[PDB]
DNA sequence: CTGGAGAATCCCGGTGCCGAGGCCGCTCAATTGGTCGTAGACAGCTCTAGCACCGCTTAAACGCACGTACGCGCTGTCCCCCGCGTTTTAACCGCCAAGGGGATTACTCCCTAGTCTCCAGGCACGTGTCAGATATATACATCCTGT
DNA sequence: ACAGGATGTATATATCTGACACGTGCCTGGAGACTAGGGAGTAATCCCCTTGGCGGTTAAAACGCGGGGGACAGCGCGTACGTGCGTTTAAGCGGTGCTAGAGCTGTCTACGACCAATTGAGCGGCCTCGGCACCGGGATTCTCCAG
């Protein structure tokens, strides 16, 4: 038989298209699943995981950090209008706040 | 040396904004949590980690509320927040 | 008496006046009025009862005497308070 | 050079042989029988190493908090010519000590407790030491301990472990101290075992224990009895409410709600020593003292054999615990007996616990009992005043109890000791007995060279 | 020990490397991207899984799980995600 | 005569609680409906139950709106609804 | 001009002021500011955007022309917005 | 063969054991689903049907009125604690709002 | 040629009889009873799934469906549901 | 008995063969060629059943709202006897005259219009009736309208259908007719299907029809002229671009944004009729010009021949449209022409009806136009006066289009009446006239009796 | 304070009607019975991690007292709602006419799941070393007072 | 108005520690490559139901504007909350020992899915006398105002 190839390599990405395609045939979503599935959502799920790393590196930048941290991540979801009404329902653990006082409570001048 | 009223506090909201860390003291907490699941089974032992998870989520929660209490507050044209616009935060939130 | 020299207070007191100006801190509050330390402490043993109940549930369902990690994380999820960090 | 009395023939024997250590370039361990005065043994052989040697260097001394202020008061008695100081005390403090005595280098021993030296780790770390004494050595016997990881960054020409209770546990328990002294010999546990009838063949080259029995003819021996005793009807009540899990017992109402019990043995334990240990078991919210008290528990009902003792001459007494609650139950009785007492624990602060030890063993003192907690009381502090020794609780471990009995059967004890130990008879203290016995078995409190 | 976990942090860890060659990243918050991941898996397979069932068919296809990235993410990610679901699986048919 | 300022205000309260009826009118909505539609997509046709089912769905939301908001201004010690508290209401629930 | 007599509105002014005055009152609003009717018509504009963006997104997946009763269930339900009485 | 007994009939209630086992197999829940699985699901939705159709009964009689419409099962849900709990997120078409003024907008 | 539709409306007509004998229903009351039994049906069945994937099995039973009950329903509701489906089984059990 | 004038031979045979209807029992229809006075035959037929049978029992007519005035006229000309009241108005004045009038019984016919029958069905069928005329019967063919289904519930001796257009789309509409006048004969549209070369065999019994071109040969006949139009150059555009589908057009900016078409039949043909009909299509907001109006519309550039009828003689003219708004414009023409017209239109009140049809058809009349609506001024009116009818439009039932051409071609009627019809060449109106021809091949405007 | 007038729904009794319950016929999914093979119960074993106690350190919380910014009750203010009537326009309902497109069934043939077999990505493992931590130091911010 | 005094905050430099980061060895899900048989797609048919728009008729929207409700600014008053002191407290971190009970492997057998065959509950169609919408008669009884 031939030498074999991934078939994220044949698609052009880094996750994983055979590992993707076992979770949705054994997560009883459909009792069959399309060859095209698995190779659409591993690019969605790889998109979206570079939209909020390069985000994230940005805010471990400005912070002088060479190292991500879950203050960092959240930093990047709650300045971003789109990635914070995707998220708008999670918890981030070691997540701090934004920083923001109401204008009223601020010393008089 | 006195600082006027509310300079501390302003101080305060800043660091604590900045910061990251849990704010409740952890023994204090993992008793309270084992307290209130006697009632529903009993003798049930807790996982290290199930404990963080509960306080992670309980201060999250606090300090979400505490965020429309004080928009709450302001409506009101007051900067005190009292026992009202929590429960007027409660309520238009559905719970 | 040695023997009664110490005095113990009821679990919820133990969530401190302190402990609560601090998440009032991070949550913006400048100014706090000395009823709302008693109206945080019933907020909270609420919102605890419901995320154990469920908790305990899952935990009931498995044959288990230990409440883990996933069995907090899966009764948040349930009530649309998704954690992150803890697995799943 | 000792100036102020004479070493004994065995005390000599051992200089000796921790000075042909040092001349082979190798490490040890000096485990007399405890009362056999290790303490002079170590001071005398500092003082070779620089009236002979002319090494003044640094030499560091690590020992348990209750016993920092005898060794500088020996070394202040014995030999006057070493320079030793003595780090303790406050954050403050010990920036002050270390800014002003320390750095400037102008002492030749240090001494201090296992938590001024985790605290001051990297200080201590600048300079190079000379020797390095470890005492009650069992400390580090797990070699996964904070302590034990950063003893072994240290940089050292010498260690020294001394230690009366060699064995403790298990053969890894040792395996752990050989590997602080020579770990380029005991590379490993792996190792360790199968070398292991393999009596002593490891040991010799590397430890020298005597026997009071053997060195000391003149001491008199200890002698040991148990007094097996009932349950009170209120302990034999609670004992069995406690094995069903029904205790109940809730101070705000709710019909006595549920005690939680996840480890139910502790429960167990705590009844047989006292009932009052339980919340809401005292009879009366206000309280009143009185026999009451007294008629509640097994072990008190017995303990009244303290008024024989006074009135037998001054049998002076010390009386061991395991629960720092049971000495204030003891403290009451004492209190409403108008009884003359001293008590050490972990609590107290470290200028009072030396003046306790003082003022208990003057010649002419009158203070009848000491009430030691057994963890903080029972390791180095010397007691040789008094005649009679009570072990209210029993130990897991065997070793732990057995020190706490040497704290007065040592040189210059002029009478024989009594060994009193109480254990409530249908209960689980008879497990917990007979465990502890199992594992002096394997030791065998083996007398070596 | 004697029992594997799989995670999605090694593939995390390869697209970090593309996005910023210098950085690194921390246990706390990989463990937070593979959560990420999951929580987003779930969310687009169960919106797939209902739309065949009304629609009365067998199969999830390509053509399902475009339209519950339509459904799901908000319009400029949307638009994206979908033009990189596209150009993945002309791609993946060329060598095929 | 003239009854006083808010006193048919009441009945007409009274009256549009106890009904079930639509309130908009249904011609006016259906060209609403088919407007913001022509930016999706062009060319629909629609049945006409989809636009009742459009109907009852977006009064149910404004009805509820309007309570949530009327909270609001009793709570700022008011009795007139103002622009303001509808975005308060907005903003605590999470829109 | 008889051909010009007749002029349009917009139709976001076919909700008129009278019926935005009917729905406060059933829900019990006593008095209204004159500001509220241009706030209102915002807020219904952007539900209106919501749901039908996503009604329409059903009935293209589908391949119709017609949207139907189902296609604007199942949006209001994924939205939280569940409605009775129009089947499923 | 013997005579056939549909499986309500065997468990002793009205709604449809054969149906809600059908509904099961092809919906998608799981790879196997038992045999007892129906009944218990089966008792259960028409417990909850009886708890509502009870109350909008007597709604109905409160109006002296001999059919249930859509009204009377709004009024019942909101005005049980449990079934408004239940259903706190449902619209219901041609429902009406519970009667209710807030206390300080009422005349002096 | 024109295709069947089923419903619930024969079984809560059923129903109805044994609460309130003499009373009737309307054909808008009779589509809303229809959309709740399917509601139901659906939160029940989706909880009962996802227990069982949680711990691992492939099959649901009495005793997810008895767990996913306590899970959705209000507490006094829960209880009386409990009793009625643990019966229907004790009773179908008796007589399969 | 009839007084202020002498029926036509075939109006005496007409009455014979309603009277030996009554006489047999049956009820039958009567459908004479329009402009034939079926009115007159009707208002005989009534007093024959007062005077001769001493029936002066309460009898009804229905007719449409354009036509009320003119029947009631009539009864007060020709048969004084009969006490005829009308029904219309407001409802305080349909409240009143129920009242104060229909109930207390004073009166022998009743005539009202189809919506006040659907308004005061209750009141009417109180009441026991003679006999039931319904005039422009066609308005009954389908069976499924409420006005079909309220018809059938009353309590009738007697039944009657005028209409001049009997047959109208197919075989069931006409069966329609038959189920309200003998239900029990023509028991269904299945049984009526097969009986059906069937031809005058089911309807001579229950039918009488006779054409003018027989029996009024003083009558001149209609001259018929087709005139096809090209599109305006504007008009060509915008067909074009309503085909494309790209009309864009949005006033409120949007760049255009785009006009919806989910019928495009219905774009197409108001495009053919005039651009203006369309939003932002007329030059210039202020509007004002006018010339250009005449320009940008293929029919209004012919339309111009006005100018030549004007200065013919008299040829007064009617102008038809199925559109109100192209009535705007051609007003708005007429007006800027300064003309001197009339105009008629489903918006009209009743009374202004009435007043606008009697000023132009006084014989010393100014007005050269009359503007009628096809579907309200199509039907009933009588408008001998003017020699000249133009169809703008063409509607998709060739019957309708007839009827209107008829207003003027009635006894009467001293002149030939000259028919043009207006079709744009290449567009959506060849079909729509094929359509309609198509469908008067079936009719074939039979003769009959 | 309160009698009186006079607009508000409110019962009452008649009148008509197409909604709801009944049945018919007959359609097509439930049940009986047998069979197959593998989910999950269960016993056993091992050994991780969860529970108690105490020892010791010192951040933390406790209560005390001090004094001021801001909670909130009255008043005056004068704008913009509520209510009426009027005139006016457009929504509702009935009407016919056409033909877009939901829906059915039928046909054919591309798609994916199944099996077995195979060998390389990914798992945990153990170790060196560098981002991070924090210690001391100071330089520059911003607050506060009094004059 | 704004001078120094005082305070916390910023960041400079140093050395330091423990989570990351590499590569190792290892082993089990991914990938090859055929057969299987259904779902899926596309043709074509039929005839339900949606898009215009006139005609007619009422109702609901619109306009205008008299007049008194509530919104809102300001003042003064007074006690509840911020602040900082010294004090006492228990959380935290470490350490000991024990054993509950999570976890795994290997085994055995009740259960459910499947097939084919037979038959009855449930579907739609066609039906009709009775629930209750509607109109027009009088009943209190809401509210308001000038005695
Ligand atoms: N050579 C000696 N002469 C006199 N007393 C001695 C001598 N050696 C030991 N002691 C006594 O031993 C007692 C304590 O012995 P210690 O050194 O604590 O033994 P260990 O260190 O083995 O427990 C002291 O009170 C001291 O008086
Ligand atoms: N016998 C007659 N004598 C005089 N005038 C007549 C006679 N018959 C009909 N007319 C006139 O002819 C006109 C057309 O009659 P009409 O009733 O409108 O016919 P139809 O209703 O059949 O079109 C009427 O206005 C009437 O005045
Ligand atoms: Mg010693
Ligand atoms: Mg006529």
């Amino acid at each position: 038989r031939a030498k074999a190839k991934t078939r994220s390599s044949r698609a052009g990405l880094q996750f994983p298209v055979g590992r993707v395609h076992r979770l949705l045939r054994k997560g009883n979503y459909a009792e069959r699943v399309g060859a095209g599935a698995p190779v659409y959502l591993a690019a969605v799920l790889e998109y979206l995981t570079a939209e909020i790393l390069e985000l994230a590196g940005n805010a471990a930048r400005d912070n002088k950090k060479t190292r991500i941290i879950p203050r960092h991540l959240q930093l990047a979801v709650r300045n971003d209008e789109e990635l914070n009404k995707l998220l708008g329902r999670v918890t981030i653990a070691q997540g701090g706040v934004l920083p923001n006082i109401q204008s009223v409570l601020l010393p008089k001048k | 040396h006195r600082y006027r009223p509310g300079t501390v506090a302003l101080r305060e909201i800043r660091r604590y904004q900045k910061s990251t860390e849990l704010l409740i003291r952890k023994l204090p907490f993992q008793r309270l949590v084992r307290e209130i699941a006697q009632d529903f089974k009993t003798d049930l032992r807790f996982q290290s980690s199930a404990v963080m998870a509960l306080q992670e989520a309980s201060e999250a929660y606090l300090v979400a509320l505490f965020e429309d209490t004080n928009l709450a507050a302001i409506h009101a044209k007051r900067v005190t927040i009292m026992p009202k616009d929590i429960q007027l935060a409660r309520r238009i939130r559905g719970e | 008496a040695k023997r009664h020299r110490k005095v113990l207070r009821d679990n919820i007191q133990g969530i401190t006046k302190p402990a609560i100006r601090r998440l009032a801190r991070r949550g913006g509050v400048k100014r706090i009025s000395g009823l709302i330390y008693e109206e945080t402490r019933g907020v909270l043993k609420v919102f605890l009862e419901n995320v154990i109940r469920d908790a305990v549930t899952y935990t009931e369902h498995a044959k288990r005497k230990t409440v883990t990690a996933m069995d907090v994380v899966y009764a948040l999820k349930r009530q649309g308070r998704t954690l992150y960090g803890f697995g799943g | 050079y000792v100036k102020w009395g004479k070493l004994r023939d065995y005390q000599v024997r051992g200089l000796n042989w921790l000075i042909s250590l040092y001349e082979n370039g190798i490490n040890g361990i000096l485990a007399d029988e405890m009362g056999l005065g290790k303490t002079l043994q170590t001071i005398s052989l500092l003082g070779y190493m620089k009236h002979y040697r002319n090494i003044p260097g640094p030499h560091m001394v690590l020992v348990p908090k209750s016993t920092l202020h005898n060794w500088m008061s020996e070394f202040k008695r014995w030999v006057p010519t070493l320079r030793s100081v003595c780090l303790i005390g406050d954050k403050e403090q010990r920036a002050a000590f270390v800014r002003d005595v320390l750095l400037p280098g102008e002492w030749d021993v240090c001494v201090t407790s296992y938590e001024m030296l985790i605290k001051e780790k990297s200080v201590f770390k600048k300079f190079n030491w000379r020797y390095l004494v470890i005492d009650e050595a069992h400390r580090i016997k797990n070699e996964k301990s904070k302590l034990s990881e950063i003893v072994r960054e240290f940089k050292t020409t010498n260690r020294l472990l001394l230690t009366g209770t060699p064995l403790q546990n298990n053969l890894h328990e040792l395996w752990s101290l050989l590997n602080f002294l020579l770990p380029d010999v005991f590379n490993s546990a792996d190792d360790f075992d199968s070398w292991f009838e393999r009596l002593h063949m490891v040991l010799r080259p590397f430890l020298l224990r005597r026997i009071k029995a053997d060195v000391e003819k003149s001491l008199p021996p200890k002698k040991e009895v148990k007094i097996y005793v009932g349950l009170s009807k209120m302990q034999r009540e609670w004992y069995t409410r406690i094995l069903m899990k029904d205790i109940d017992i809730l101070n705000s109402a709710g019909k006595m709600d549920k005690m939680r019990l996840l480890n139910i043995l502790m429960q167990l334990r705590k009844c047989c020593n006292h009932p009052y240990l339980f919340d809401g078991a005292e009879p009366g919210p206000p309280y009143t003292t009185d026999m009451h008290l007294v008629t509640n528990s097994g072990k008190m009902v017995v303990l009244d054999k303290l008024l024989p003792k006074l009135k037998e001459q001054g049998s002076r007494v010390l009386i061991f615990s395991q629960m720092t609650r049971v000495l204030d139950i003891l403290e009451d009785y004492c209190m409403w007996r108008n009884y003359e007492y001293c008590r050490l624990d972990g609590q107290t602060p470290h200028d009072e616990r030396q003046d306790s030890i003082n003022a208990y063993n003057e010649p002419n003192s009158t203070k009848f009992v000491f009430m030691l907690s057994t963890r903080a009381g029972g390791l180095g502090i010397n007691l040789a005043t008094a005649d009679v020794v009570i072990l209210y609780d029993s130990d897991w471990n065997p070793q732990v109890d057995l020190q706490a009995m040497d704290r007065a059967h040592r040189i210059g004890q002029t009478k024989t000791v009594r060994v009193f130990r109480f254990i409530t008879d249908n209960t689980v203290e008879e497990r917990i007995v007979e465990r502890a016995e199992m594992k002096l078995r394997l030791d065998s409190i083996v007398i070596q060279q | 020990r004697k029992t594997r976990k799989e995670s999605y942090a090694i593939y995390v860890y390869k697209v970090l490397k593309q996005v910023h060659p210098d950085t690194g990243i921390s246990s706390k918050a990989m463990s937070i991207m593979n959560s990420f991941v999951n929580d987003v898996f779930e969310r687009i397979a169960g919106e797939a899984s209902r739309l065949a069932h009304y629609n009365k068919r067998s199969t999830i296809t390509s053509r399902e799980i475009q339209t519950a990235v339509r459904l799901l993410l908000p319009g400029e990610l949307a638009k994206h995600a979908v033009s990189e679901g596209t150009k993945a699986v002309t791609k993946y048919t060329s060598a095929k």
